[PDB]
């Protein structure tokens, strides 16, 4: 840095490194969670504050004093093997599901398994959506939740049928330290920021013990 | 002569083994920390330096066997070393420990008003105050602590020479800054821990919980008994007991005891602070591979 | 397009004090140093006063220190010279330039119209010993200057400029380190030399190589200039 | 029953290739890294004055 | 019906004649080589200000010069010798795992999730970087990226198809299809006239950029190929894949000359690169490590012991002076 065009030059550098340490501290409020889920399973409508900006779409709505960003994956058409490892880092994958589709059941199942149980994501949490309750509610009178799900032995009530639904996808887990927050949402429900706000709390909650030495 | 005797038969092996436990100990933890290529997150830093203070703490510790084992050989010198050191050191200990509670507590229950996507949170202005602060407590052991020869005894030791006024004065500076602030700091921020974690949801909140009461409890058990002495001492100073031999004997032979207590407390922070952890468990096994 | 346009000469008594604007368009002007340079009347360039990109380092020539300075306004893009005790001697023809500092850049590419500034009534000693060269179209001529110390340094750099000044216009960068052609420039022009002596050629002359050169140092401040190398046809 | 027919077009193309032996292959190889081996400063360490970092 | 049994027969006659060249191994033929010894090299830069994970890094042919892509969305420009940052580039989208340099120097490359291969001018009269064109036109992630000229790029995507541009016009010249799987690299050879590319489907082949056919095809890996580079004197190639070893293929013999596997390798190689002369073969496995190779006994001449994550880009000068990697820790470094 002796010649006074080389001194230049450093300056610029410093101006450069001032400017990349300034944009990282304006993108540090904002969580990064990965949306799932098959076609039609209302992961394009979880939260109605959108505001969303082929290939890899983003959502980047604010609450509470943070920044999310929710990226949808679909439209790949490709294996997940070799960029599901771009979102190794994400907070907690949001994981949606219809339940009115029991055609698409199995799909979804096999797509939680693989998801769950991915190297990659064995420390990251899961935020499951049981979407259109309501359709439930009116597609079960009609149609029982047997052909579906041939082992199903309870009873042919709201209740019991959402509960076993739930258990499956859980069943998937077969791992500690990963825990499955499941909610049961409708299309009327503007609560659903909330619900991701205080699971991502928890989230941030359990990984701050595991840095801090206290786990 | 009983306390003299007990002294020169106890003292020795003891150091010796804290010592030799506590450079095992806190060194493998410094080596651990200092191996890391990467940035250190603010309670790795926090670690290190309290494994620092500790390293030093019980570096000093044989000159101190030897003092209670014969005399002070090495002149007044080494005398205002030692001490100056010796007291820097517990007060960094105490202070380390205390923002070590007040990271967690900031990280843990203002969890979302912290969040940073993953950058250095640089603390070192912390640490700095730290250390300025406990060389500003430890400036009289600079300026008074030397080598007097007893005409009593024979012996030659290092002790204060202050006037009676200044040695209550550096006793009660001792209690507030070493054990009350720090211990009321750790007891609000981990009470308060224990409030959010009974309320979380997860696996790992039980392992957190316990972790949190052995850390209270072990500081609280190791270094209440010396300092409980200390203030019986201060009490029988200032006129509030009647002094006698036997009196002074116990008080000497409990002082001891405690204080050797509570160098052990420095001798086990490692395995509180450092190797219950998974993240610096799984650092140790990265560096022994290597 | 890359535009510099000056205004705030004209005519001032002694003593007095003047403000040039140099106002910049069609460039990212957040991301260029600035100097100024001037020309006394039929005499020849000099360096004025530098500033740099966002401001942090400031130069200026013994001859002006103190009583000029120089400061910038980069949301309103504009370049300013605050001259406050002007002498006889401060007459001349001032130029705003532009310089981009960073590996392989062209750091005096473009410069100003100009402003006409009139009152009325060590360093790096750089040398042209020829001051006309008479030529006709399509022969080869050659340019030389010398210098006091080395300007080749431990980079492996020669900081050595040529520019080239045609009738009524403002000066063109041709060479910026010793032999790199500036942009834009036909390739019929060359460079080179070793240490302390430099030579420009230029083959296949044309009618519109007619003009002076000259030949500066950016090794270290303040910069300097050649005396100029004037062209006859 | 259409997408086939190219797949055996391709290995048509693919099989009419003058090969040649591996042993005059390798050799190929192994002359290359030879002849150009003095100047691999990776291979072998260049003097420190000659070395830019 | 009977075209299967006509693929199949080809195929036993392709190696029926492979087979047939096959007479010493490359092994055995360099038996009586003296080995290069133990390379020893030592970090001499690090180069520090990326934020995110890196997945992507280009040299500049004058051998200074470093341009890399990270995932925090920037693109910067590093003079090597200085560690001075030259350039710093936002991308649009923060999802890249190519970048490319032109030879000329005057363009550079960005490309990864959005499926677009973005161009940026680095020469304008303007002194700022500006976007110059964005190629559209694949289906699925941009996998790798190679100029050929000022105006001509190769790229590679997850459509199990490559192509090749026309950067003035912006349309797509060429198409290469025939693989069955996502094609995670490409290497151009020296002379600019062939290019292979590994792909999902444990395969790679050799294609005529001019005629946009399908040479020849190579197989032998177990598994997804990660990495591809060309030997130095072109007329052969080494393979990376998650099978945790490396293979050399030779184009003219058109078969599998050697593979760099050990016992103790277990994970899969992300970056493969060769020296200058031809010799060594560097390549960065998830082990946090790159491992060096006696590319003509299969020796392991070296370790790379740096980083403290996945080594995701290697990278060699045009003069072989040194040897730059990445990784996922968000550092460059240089090997000498
Ligand atoms: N009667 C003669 C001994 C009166 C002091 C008493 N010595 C011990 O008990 C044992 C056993 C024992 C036996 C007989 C003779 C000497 C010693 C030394 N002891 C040590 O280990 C080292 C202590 C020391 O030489 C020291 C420490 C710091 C600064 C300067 C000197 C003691 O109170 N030492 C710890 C205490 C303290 C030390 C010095 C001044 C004031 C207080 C302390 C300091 C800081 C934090 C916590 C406690």
């Amino acid at each position: 840095t002796l010649s006074a065009e080389e001194r230049a030059a450093l300056e610029r550098s410093k101006a450069i490194e001032k400017n990349l340490k300034e944009d990282g501290i304006s993108a540090a409020k904002d969580v990064k969670l990965l949306l799932l889920g098959a076609d039609n399973s209302g992961k394009s409508t979880i939260v109605k504050q959108m505001k969303i900006i082929t290939g890899i779409v983003e959502t980047h709505f604010t609450f509470k004093n943070l920044h999310f960003r929710l990226f949808d994956v679909g439209g790949q058409r490709s294996e997940r093997k070799k960029w599901i490892h771009c979102f190794e880092d994400v907070t907690a994958i949001i994981f949606c599901v219809d339940l009115s589709d029991y055609n698409r059941m199995h799909e979804s199942l096999m797509l939680f398994d693989s998801i769950c149980n991915n190297k990659f994501f064995i420390d990251t949490s899961i935020i499951l959506f049981l979407n259109k309750k309501d359709l439930f509610g009116e597609k079960i009178k009609k149609s029982p939740l047997t052909i579906c799900f041939p082992e199903y032995t309870g009873p042919n009530t709201y209740e019991d049928a959402a509960a076993y639904i739930q258990a499956q996808f859980e069943s998937k887990n077969r791992s500690p330290n990963k825990e499955i927050y499941c909610h049961m949402t409708c299309a009327t429900d503007t609560n659903n920021a909330q619900v991701i706000f205080d699971a991502v709390t928890d989230i941030i909650i359990a990984n701050n013990l595991r840095g801090c030495g206290l786990y | 002569d009983f306390s003299l005797n007990f002294d020169r038969a106890f003292l020795p092996a003891l150091y010796s083994l804290l010592f030799l436990l506590g450079l095992l100990g806190n060194g493998a933890v410094a080596a651990v920390l200092l191996s890391r290529r990467t940035a250190l997150s603010s309670t790795d830093t926090f670690l290190l330096h309290l494994a620092v203070a500790d390293t030093l703490l019980v570096l000093t510790l044989p000159l101190w066997a030897v003092d209670a084992a014969v005399q002070w050989v090495f002149g007044s010198g080494l005398c205002k070393v030692a001490g100056a050191l010796f007291n820097i050191n517990f007060y960094a200990g105490a202070l380390l420990l205390a923002c070590i509670s007040f990271d967690r507590y900031l990280n843990i229950v203002h969890a979302t008003q912290l969040y940073r996507r993953g950058p250095p949170a640089r603390v070192t202005l912390t640490c700095l105050a730290v250390w300025g602060l406990c060389l500003l407590f430890a400036l009289p052991d600079f300026i008074f602590l030397s080598a007097h020869h007893d005409e009593r005894l024979n012996a030659t030791h290092c002790q204060y020479n202050f006037p009676q006024v200044g040695r209550t004065a550096l006793r009660v500076l001792q209690l507030v800054a070493g054990f009350l602030l720090p211990l009321l700091v750790m007891a609000y921020c981990y009470a308060h821990i224990l409030a959010v974690l009974l309320v979380s949801r997860g696996q790992r909140r039980l392992r957190a919980m316990r972790l949190v009461v052995v850390v209270v409890v072990a500081f609280a058990l190791c270094w209440t008994p010396y300092h409980l002495v200390v203030l019986v001492d201060i009490l029988m100073d200032l006129g509030a007991l009647a002094r006698n031999c036997g009196r002074e004997s116990r008080v000497d032979v409990a002082k001891s005891v405690t204080s050797g207590l509570g160098y052990m407390h420095c001798c086990l922070n490692p395995l509180l602070y450092a190797f219950v952890g998974v993240k610096f468990r799984e650092r140790m096994w990265m560096l022994l591979l290597r | 397009d890359v535009q510099l346009v000056e205004s705030g000469g004209g005519l001032v008594q002694p003593g007095g004090s003047r403000k040039l604007s140099c106002s910049a368009s069609g460039f990212a002007f957040s991301s260029f140093g600035m100097h100024w340079v001037r020309q006394a009347p039929e005499k020849g360039l000099e360096w004025v006063a530098y500033i740099s990109s966002g401001s942090g380092t400031i130069y200026y020539a013994d001859t002006v220190k103190g009583r000029f300075t120089i400061s910038r306004d980069d949301p309103k893009n504009t370049l300013f010279l605050q001259m406050t005790s002007l002498r006889s001697e401060d007459t001349a023809m001032y130029y705003c330039v532009r310089s981009i500092y960073y590996y392989g850049s062209s750091p005096f590419d473009f410069w100003g119209q100009g402003t006409t500034l009139t009152v009325s009534s060590s360093d790096i000693v750089m040398t042209q010993a020829t001051s006309s060269v008479p030529v006709t179209p399509g022969e080869s001529v050659s340019i030389s200057c010398r210098s006091s110390k080395s300007l080749l340094h431990s980079n492996g750099n020669t900081y050595l400029y040529w520019f080239l000044q045609r009738p009524g216009q403002s000066p063109q960068l041709l060479i910026y380190r010793m032999s790199n052609l500036a942009s834009g420039v036909p390739d019929r022009f060359s460079g080179s030399g070793s240490g302390t002596a430099f030579t420009l050629t230029i083959s296949r002359l044309e009618a519109e190589d007619v003009g002076v050169y000259y030949c500066m140092q950016h090794l270290e401040y303040p910069l300097t200039f050649g005396a100029g190398t004037k062209l006859e046809l | 029953i259409a997408q086939a027919r190219k797949l055996v077009e391709q290995l048509k193309m693919e099989a009419n290739i003058d090969r040649i032996k591996v042993s005059k292959a390798a050799a190929d190889l192994m002359a290359y890294c030879e002849a150009h081996a003095k100047e691999d400063p990776l291979l072998t360490p260049v003097p420190a004055s000659e070395n830019p970092f | 019906d009977q075209l299967r049994q006509e693929a199949e027969q080809l195929k036993n006659q392709i190696r029926d004649a492979r087979k047939a060249c096959a007479d010493a191994t490359l092994s055995q033929i360099t038996n009586n080589i003296d080995p290069v010894g133990r390379i020893q090299m030592r970090t001499r830069r690090t180069l520090r200000g990326h934020l995110a994970k890196i997945y992507a890094m280009h040299w500049g042919t004058d051998s200074r010069l470093l341009v890399s892509a990270s995932q925090d969305g920037k693109l910067i420009i590093w003079d090597s010798y200085t560690t001075n940052k030259v350039h710093a580039i936002p991308l649009r989208s923060s999802w890249v795992m190519t970048c490319a340099y032109a030879p000329s120097g005057n363009y550079v490359a960005c490309g990864g999730l959005d499926n677009i291969c973005s161009i940026y001018n680095l020469k304008t009269r303007e002194g700022n970087v500006r976007v110059s064109r964005e190629l559209a036109g694949h289906t699925g992630y941009l996998s790798c990226c190679r100029f050929l000229d000022d105006n001509q790029i190769v790229t590679s995507s997850g459509d199990t198809t490559c192509a090749l541009w026309d950067i003035e016009t912006g349309q797509q010249t060429t198409t290469f299809t025939g693989h069955t799987g996502d094609v995670m690299s490409l290497s151009l050879a020296p002379d600019t006239r062939l290019f292979v590319s590994g792909a999902c489907d444990a395969s790679a082949k050799l294609w005529d950029v001019r005629e946009g056919m399908c040479r020849q095809t190579f197989t032998g890996h177990e598994s997804d190929i990660n990495a591809i580079c060309f030997f130095p004197n072109g007329n052969a190639f080494a393979t990376g894949s998650d099978d945790a070893t490396c293979r050399l293929f030779d184009l003219r013999a058109d078969q599998e000359l050697m593979t760099y596997s050990h016992d103790n390798i277990i994970c899969g190689i992300t970056s493969v690169s060769f020296s200058k002369s031809g010799r060594l073969l560097l390549a960065g496995y998830d082990d946090f490590n790159c491992n060096v190779w006696d590319a003509l006994k299969a020796d392991r001449a070296g370790v790379l012991a740096g980083h403290d994550n996945r080594v995701s880009c290697l990278g060699v000068t045009d003069d072989g002076m040194a040897v730059a990697t990445g990784s996922w820790d968000s550092f460059l470094k240089i090997w000498n």
